[PDB]
RNA sequence: UUACCACGGAGUGAUUCAUGACUGGGGUGAAGUCGUAACAAGGUAGCCGUAGGGGAACCUGCGGCUGGAUC
RNA sequence: AAGCGCGCGUAGGUGGUUCAGCAAGUUGGAUGUGAAAUCCCCGGGCUCAACCUGGGAACUGCAUCCAAAACUACUGAGCUAGAGUACGGUAGAGGGUGGUGGAAUUUCCUGUGUAGCGGUGAAAUGCGUAGAUAUAGGAAGGAACACCAGUGGCGAAGGCGACCACCUGGACUGAUACUGACACUGAGGUGCGAAAGCGUGGGGAGCAAACAGGAUUAGAUACCCUGGUAGUCCACGCCGUAAACGAUGUCGACUAGCCGUUGGGAUCCUUGAGAUCUUAGUGGCGCAGCUAACGCGAUAAGUCGACCGCCUGGGGAGUACGGC
RNA sequence: AGUUGGUGGGGUAAAGGCCUACCAAGGCGACGAUCCGUAACUGGUCUGAGAGGAUGAUCAGUCACACUGGAACUGAGACAC
RNA sequence: GAAGGUGCGCCGGCUAGGGUGAAGGAUUUACUCCGUAAGCUCUGGCUGGUCGAAGAUACCAGGCCGCUGCGACUGUUUAU
């Protein structure tokens, strides 16, 4: 706090590591997904969210959640994944952007359908 | 304390700078060096005696502040203090 | 000890919270001259120099309503943090109401003179 | 022809990255086994340093503290 | 979440008061430069706007020069308020080195004397008819010093309690005398630092980690009991940690009071024997003030100033890795 | 250890360990040398009340580079997309 | 001697110092001290040239490194 403590040490300013590593401060990244899946979320919550691990084209190896209702996506399949985490999924950190390469909007969608690649009918 | 009243009287007059003058720099650092070196005998045989060593220490470091400010005001009177009483080793 | 200045205020200040009438300190020529503006600014009633080989610095105080007339006074331009400023520069003590004394070249005034003056100083204290 | 010097070569180190049978702790778990260590004087007051011991929380000794109940 | 366990001290940071000088800081002005574009202000042209553009402002900076001397820095000369020295005295478990004493415990020897002693909630392990415990006399040995004893004292802190002798540090106290800012703090550094622990050598009465047995318990690697080793003790080395705490860094100044207590001093009381001031500590309330509250409150966590250390959500973790 | 100075000489358009011969043991560094990682720099741009924080597209000034390493030639000017 | 590497012959040019040492001087006291040109002798430094395939040219004269068991180590022992 000294005024002459300061003047040999600055005060310093911590950074905060980002919360998508594998996205490597791009938008958004390409994928295959290597393993498709559900799990169980938290405490509070109870439900089969579905999961898949994608090989990013860095070379990371990440799970992103699959939003939406219905998904036809398997193994080997190129994806397109977005940041933001989900809080009852541990571990997942990446949302998979429905609508781009093999990931298909969902069907039938009549609200929000920019958010889940839905087309206008 | 260690210097009875003899030696003090003893020591005061021969570093005095005038009559009656017992502050003065050479008289203490002169008082000081007397006592420095009598408890040497002492902290020879009582090695032990690490309570009297904290002021010993002090008046090690109370005439090296002395010298410091007599260095400032005359550096001529310095030298012959300790060229006197052969400080600086 | 190493900020006498700093000690004048102080003394004013407790006193003020103790509802004292007057106060004593050692005096010196920063001393008496801030009490000069304090003074003529009518933050004190009057203050004399006992002229003696040990000065002192008497300054008998104001309460106009029972509180104090100097509801704050700050130091600025203490030792460890010198501060000096320019003519434009200068502080505004609660938008002017207050006074900042800053000791010039022209002797310690105000900053209402100061501007006037068009010399900047160091900046010594605030008063409100 | 000599001097300088790039490529290339030799030896020996340093550092960094990735992997490695096996091994150690850490975290999270939908809850299983063994106890019940702390929270009330938590049923031997608790905790700190240290040493020894024990399936485990822990126990014991030595010093210290109250961030202990009754009085 | 955060005051290093505590001193000393290097670089550094900051420094009582008076006079004079200087002008680096400081202040004002001038000059050169600080490219253009952009930011900003006033206008102009695209039907307006975006856009373009005229001029101005700014570029908070640097360099030089000229003025000023309140403050800082420097220089020179002083002063005593800080700091220190000289003298008498006071109190103290302050430290070190050697002796000495009493109470008690244990062990051993001897006498008396006979069925228990010891222990626990109760028991049992244990001790005892080879004569225990108890009681009396003697001897050896080690450790700690009952009463005094007191929010008492001393010490930088950790700490220090029998008495005496020797060596030795500091504090408090009174006046006079002397130096004259010689000061404060302090990254590194260095020194001391409970207990446990480690090494070498001694010593070993009591206590007692480990260990063994007896109980309790569903179990009891414990609590309880019976023993008992290291250790606790001494010398010389090492360690370097504690809830090393007042969980409150050091130094200086100021801010109502009231009630105790330790070491002094001064005046009334010269009292025989109390009272009033003052100082260095040590406690309890309490106005103001502060605080999230609890509470602190002249021994501040209030109002300030100098310096230093430290904190930036919990766990991972004061852990891993590397260095010492 | 040309390391840091000095002296003589050479060399450059020009001073200079730029180079060399000899002499001395110097030079930098907790005011962070050396080493490791990253990185073109600035005017500026974004954000912010400001102080600050982040950043260095377009445009402008400087710099460095031209498949990699090195070297000179010509030329006023290059060690030359 | 970890490992590993460079130089090394011969002939010139320049150059730095040991030792010894008539002189001379001193103590011109004496088996005295200082010192000494040349001459002998020892150790270097900086450069140039030159021959051969090869210069520590013969004889002479460590091979080295990594992991691991055992014994700490030098030593002693079953003369055969
Ligand atoms: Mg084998
Ligand atoms: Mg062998
Ligand atoms: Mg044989």
């Amino acid at each position: 706090a000294t005024i002459n403590q300061l003047v040999r040490k600055p005060r310093k300013r911590m950074v905060d590591k980002s919360d998508v590593p594998a996205l490597q401060n791009c938008p958004q990244r390409r994928g295959v997904c290597t393993r498709v899946y559900t799990t169980t979320p938290k405490k509070p919550n109870s439900a089969l969210r579905k999961v898949c691990r994608v090989r990013l084209t860095n070379g990371f190896e990440v799970s992103s959640y699959i939003g939406g209702e219905g998904h036809n996506l398997q193994e080997h399949s190129v994806v397109l994944i977005r940041g933001g985490r989900v809080k009852d999924l541990p571990g997942v950190r990446y949302h998979t952007v429905r609508g781009s390469l093999d990931t298909s909007g969902v069907k039938d969608r009549k609200q929000g359908r920019s958010k889940y690649g839905a087309k206008r009918p | 304390m260690a210097l009875s009243v003899e030696e003090k009287a003893q020591i005061v007059n021969e570093y005095k700078q005038a009559e009656g003058d017992t502050g003065s720099p050479e008289v203490q650092v002169a008082l000081l060096s007397a006592n420095i070196n009598k408890l040497q005998d002492h902290f020879k045989a009582n090695g032990k005696d690490h309570h009297s060593r904290r002021g010993l220490i002090r008046m090690v470091n109370q005439r090296r502040k002395l010298l410091d400010y007599l260095k400032g005001k005359d550096v001529s009177r310095y030298t012959a203090l300790i060229g006197r009483l052969g400080l600086r080793r | 000890m190493q900020d006498p200045l700093a000690d004048m205020l102080t003394r004013i200040r407790n006193a003020q919270m103790a509802e004292k009438t007057v106060v004593s300190m050692p005096s010196s020529k920063l001393k008496a001259a801030v009490a000069k503006v304090l003074k003529d600014e009518g933050y004190i009633a009057d203050f004399q120099i006992s002229s003696e080989v040990k000065p002192q610095l008497s300054i008998e105080l104001k309460y106009f309503e029972g509180k104090p007339v100097i509801e704050e006074v700050k130091r600025i331009s203490r030792p460890g943090l010198r501060q000096y400023k320019s003519v434009e520069q200068l502080p505004k003590v609660r938008g002017g109401l207050g006074v900042s004394i800053v000791s010039t070249n022209k002797g310690v005034m105000t900053d209402r003179a100061a501007r006037a003056a068009g010399v900047g100083g160091e900046v010594l204290c605030t008063v409100f």
